[PDB]
RNA sequence: GUUGGGCACUCUAAGGUGACUGCCGGUGACAAACCGGAGGAAGGUGGGGAUGACGUCAAAUCAUCAUGCCCCUUAUGACCUGGGCUACACACGUGCUACAAUGGACAGAACAAAGGGCAGCGAAACCGCGAGGUUAAGCCAAUCCCACAAAUCUGUUCUCAGUUCGGAUCGCAGUCUGCAACUCGACUGCGUGAAGCUGGAAUCGCUAGUAAUCGCGGAUCAGCAUGCCGCGGUGAAUACGUUCC
RNA sequence: AAGAACCUUACCAGGUCUUGACAUCCUCUGACAAUCCUAGAGAUAGGACGUCCCCUUCGGGGGCAGAGUGACAGGUGGUGCA
């Protein structure tokens, strides 16, 4: 829903609030493709499962309000 | 000549803002609406100054080139995240979920 | 036993089977006919409609 | 006093209303006699599609039938004998 | 292939075993009655009973099981139907009655039959022979028709193909003949074999 | 083997001709009888506001002509290929006059259907327009076989 | 009062003839209201008409189901079946035209 | 009906009756039949569904299930998380909406049946452009709620245009459901507005409440319908004939 | 099988458990357990917190769980010319 607000597990949020604490630093890795991306991950990389590896993908400021998932396409085809 | 298109002259006001980029039924409606003027008058038989007031609403909103870049920078965001829709966008496929084996062709 | 309320689904509670299942009886449509014939499903008779 | 039945055999149905009118009567309540309720009809279809699109259908039904029985001027041996009769394993005695 | 015949004249000729009316309480009633009568199987394997009527009055659960052996039923001293009812009692919540009464001429229930002739290919009786012994007995209880039927590798028969002693007449086409069926499974060396069993019983006028 | 009898219409209305109403069913679309009921009706209050005459007079002066007297019909006993000059029954001289009459009406370049209907009839009053072409077209091919029947 | 039920199709009609002057009044409507097809109408009076008691009569029909086509049926119906009551010697007049047949064409 | 009001009618549904060439004309064995009478809601097999025989394809299913013997048996057992099943060069099926005017939009009228509901239906007020949100009436029920139709009829405008034709697709918008709608829901804004100017050769099917057509409800189901199953409304044309297939 | 987001689900990729998910017992019979803290993507974990089985002449047994236990259990892996 729209009113209740974006998603993110609280399982990652906390991952990448712990790196907030520091700067940036570690690389988080993550199964949550249906994560929000917060402004609070702008300049991470985040490691995101695509269903069998994980997608190094870099947080600008655009990708924010899209899901993890928009940018490790699960489907290979040329 | 309104926000740069040459409305058509026989067809009524409401029709001829239909071709104006960024004008369907219901704003050309509320256009005319806020302009306080009929609806079912002419745009062949409308006033300049009714023409200006018409003009003046229309400026508050965004159409034609004004629309079409802001539409068109978002064709640039998503090809330049590589996002899922992105990539649909570039390949011209379906981008909202739809299936592509068959009726996928206003794409394809 | 499944962790949340969506993933829990209708299984027919007699077959075990998780298919074609009839909310009133919960059963798929095999064990129901099957006990349907023999009348032990208490009113519940075949039709000629 | 507002009885309704329920059962899947009209016959028993009505074999209860006699009795449950005949002890209110005996009981010499004025009884409202067994009025039929819109009988349900609950229909299920089971259909096993043969070529796709054709599909052998097979349909069975279960009929709730209804009576309802109200007893005017009500006694105590009423309210007793309505509470002694036995209607049977397929009928819904609800006051 | 066929309709059920005991399927088509339910309500009409045949009665429900299932005997009760329940809203709410239909599937909790009625998932209650799968175990009870799967129970009365799996321990009464050997009392040829069959019709296994439940009636049902809120915490007052009655199971009538129709048995040609009455006598072997009860027990010493209602002992088999007093452990039954324990368990029962433990199983369901309810208070499980048991009345009982005798299926006189075993071979007029097509189950009790067909579950004869279930032992009989087990214990590797001919085929042959197994149905003939059910057929002249179901002739000589009184009925105006039989069709056993063994279908499977019969005899250990690498081919299975069926094998059907026919006497009388099974009217099908009358939704008033009362046309009993009933199918077992008979499980040998050879995988399974089917006991399938007919018996018409004069008209239902 | 034994002549079906072909159902009863009501008389239409207001001509009390059941002609009329065949004619509403022809038009009829999807079960939408009230639209041609309507365009029929309009139809008609534009003949008389034109010619002045009963619509009834313009209406079945327009069948007559449109009305065909012989029709081909194939027949291939051996080899033959005989266009065998029939004689149209009554009931199929009124059915091929209003179905050629809707048919036709329909084509026409005419806006409206109300239009359009009133046209072809005035047309077919005048012993001119398509429909009644088509009548001598199928005759002029009868009498151009008429060697055979 | 004169009373004859009429039934087409979903529809009931409670025809009720009474001395008046050939106004059908349905549910507390003028005909013109509740069935407007004029084809209709004609149908409706059908019985009136052919025992010449259009203008004897004032039909009070009471209407419950189907639509406006089966509404007509059922009162033309019922028109007949309430003038049987009101004179027995309009039977074979209104036998000929065949609206003492009860249409019993029901969906497939 | 809102209420008192026997309850007439209608409806509800238990039990009945009713169609039989029965009766009457002709006809013909004086009979059967046939032709036509009446009476009746029904006429000459009332109309629909239900229920057949012995068949063969060692037809299909060990991905309903079970199954004798194989095999796997720290895996050919099992559990989780993410993903795929939803890919798309294309093909073969099924189907829906258009290709306008007998239409599109605009409003005023309408007239349905069947079915569902308490872990729910949710009235009605209220909030938003809308989808929805608020709180909650009444009611597991012929009692209350969902539904309470749409086609259509009557006002009005456009005027045969790639169009107030058409709706695809995409952009930006919102709202539910769920732990979660990225892949991959549905729905609603708002703009955009593709193809289509009504589908040949060919092929199938259909004698009436049918074809065609317009809506409704339900199962499955958190949500998801251009599918299936009901239900009702409107409602045809044609059947001469057996010449041919 | 036009009611697959998860579940379904069988497939995949990776993580993981091996009387193994479950399953009969064999017995041993405790509590079983809720539980919420910490992990983890979650399973899989360790534990914060939390164990009282009832019936039992109170022996045992019915159980349930864990352990032991044992063949097995269990296979959408074969054979529909078993």
């Amino acid at each position: 829903s729209l009113k209740k607000g974006p998603f993110v597990d609280g399982h990652l949020m906390t991952k990448i609030e712990k790196l907030n604490e520091t700067d940036k630093k570690q690389v988080v890795k993550t199964w949550s493709r249906r994560s929000t991306i917060f402004p609070q991950f702008i300049g991470h990389t985040i490691a995101v499962y695509d269903g069998r590896k994980h997608v190094p993908v870099f947080i600008s400021e655009d990708m924010v309000g899209h899901k993890l998932g928009e940018f490790a396409p699960t489907r290979t085809y040329k | 000549r309104i926000a740069g298109v040459d409305i058509p002259r026989d067809k009524r006001v409401v029709i001829s803002l239909t071709y104006i980029f960024g004008i369907g039924r219901t704003t050309a409606q509320q256009v005319l609406k806020e302009a306080g003027v009929s609806e079912d008058t002419r745009v062949r038989d409308l006033t300049e100054e009714e023409l200006g007031k018409i003009r003046d609403i229309i400026d508050k909103l965004k159409v034609e080139g004004d629309l079409r870049r802001e539409v068109s920078l978002n064709i640039k965001r998503l090809i330049e995240i590589g996002s899922y829709r992105g990539i649909r966008h570039r390949r011209g496929l379906p981008v909202r979920g739809q299936n592509s084996k068959n009726n996928a062709r206003t794409r394809k | 036993t499944p962790k949340f309320k969506v993933q829990e689904y209708t299984r027919c509670e007699r077959c075990g089977r998780p298919h074609s299942v009839i909310r009133k009886f919960k059963l798929c449509r095999i064990c129901f006919r099957e006990l349907a014939y023999k009348g032990q499903i208490p009113g519940v008779k075949k039709a000629s409609w | 006093i507002r009885i309704r039945l329920k059962a899947y055999d009209h016959r028993i149905l009505d074999q209860s209303a006699e009795k449950i009118v005949e002890t209110a009567k005996r009981s010499g309540a004025s009884v409202s006699g067994p009025i039929p309720l819109p009988t349900e009809k609950s229909v299920y279809t089971i259909l096993r599609a043969v070529h796709k699109y054709k599909d052998s259908r097979e349909q069975f039904e279960m009929r709730t039938h209804k009576r309802l029985i109200d007893i005017v001027n009500p006694t105590p041996q009423t309210v007793d004998a309505l509470m002694r009769l036995d209607l049977p394993s397929g009928v819904d005695i609800e006051i | 292939q066929k309709v059920n015949p005991v399927g088509l004249r339910i309500g009409v000729i045949r009665d429900w075993e299932s005997k009760w009316y329940a809203g709410k309480d239909y599937a909790d009633f009625l998932h209650e009655d799968l175990k009870i009568r799967e129970y009365i199987s799996k321990r009464l394997s050997d009392a040829s009973v069959s019709k296994v009527e439940i009636e049902r009055a809120a915490n007052r659960v009655n199971i009538t099981i129709h048995t040609a052996k009455p006598g072997m039923v009860i027990g010493k001293g209602g002992s088999e139907v007093e452990a039954l009812r324990k368990a029962l009692n433990s199983l369901t919540g309810k208070r499980v009655h048991i009345n009982i009464l005798e299926i006189k001429r075993a071979d007029l229930d097509a189950q009790l039959v067909a579950d004869n002739i279930a032992r009989q290919l087990e214990n590797r009786v001919s085929f042959r022979r197994a149905q003939k012994q059910q057929i002249q007995r179901t002739m000589r209880a009184g009925a105006q028709g039989v069709k056993t039927m063994v279908s499977g590798r019969l005899g250990g028969a690498d081919i299975a193909r069926s094998e059907y002693y026919s006497e009388g007449t099974v009217p099908l086409h009358t939704l008033r003949a009362d046309i009993d069926y009933a199918t077992s499974e008979a499980d040998t060396t050879y995988g399974k074999l089917g006991v399938k069993v007919w018996i018409y019983r004069g008209e239902v006028l | 083997k034994g002549p079906v009898a072909k159902r009863d219409v009501l008389p239409d209305p207001i001509y009390n001709s059941k002609l009329v109403s065949r004619l509403i069913n022809k038009m009829m679309i999807d079960g939408k009888k009230g639209k041609s009921q309507t365009i029929l009706y309009k139809s008609f209050d534009i003949i008389k506001e034109r010619t002045g005459n009963d619509a009834m007079e313009v209406f079945e002066q327009a069948l007559k002509n449109i009305m065909p007297v012989l029709e081909v019909k194939a027949r291939r006993v051996g080899g033959a290929n005989y266009q065998v000059p029939v004689e149209v029954r009554p009931e199929r001289r009124t059915t091929l006059g209003l179905r050629w009459l809707v048919n036709y009406a329909r084509l026409r370049g005419e806006k409206t259907m109300e239009e359009r209907l009133a046209n072809e009839i005035l047309d077919a009053a005048n012993n001119t327009g398509a429909a009644v072409k088509k009548r001598e077209d199928t005759h002029k091919m009868a009498e151009a076989n008429k060697a055979f029947a | 009062q004169y009373y004859g039920t009429g039934r087409r199709k979903s529809s009931v009609a409670r025809v009720r003839l009474v001395p008046g002057e050939g106004r059908i009044v349905v549910n507390n409507r003028e005909i013109s209201e509740h069935i407007p097809s004029a084809a209709l109408i004609e149908d409706i009076k059908q019985p009136l008409t052919l025992t010449e008691t259009a203008g004897t009569y004032d039909v009070l029909v009471n209407v419950h189901g189907g639509g406006l086509s089966g509404q007509a049926g059922a009162i033309r119906h019922g028109i007949a079946r309430a003038l049987l009551e009101a004179d027995p010697e309009y039977r074979t007049t209104l036998k000929r035209a065949g609206l003492l047949t009860r249409d019993a064409r029901m969906k497939e």
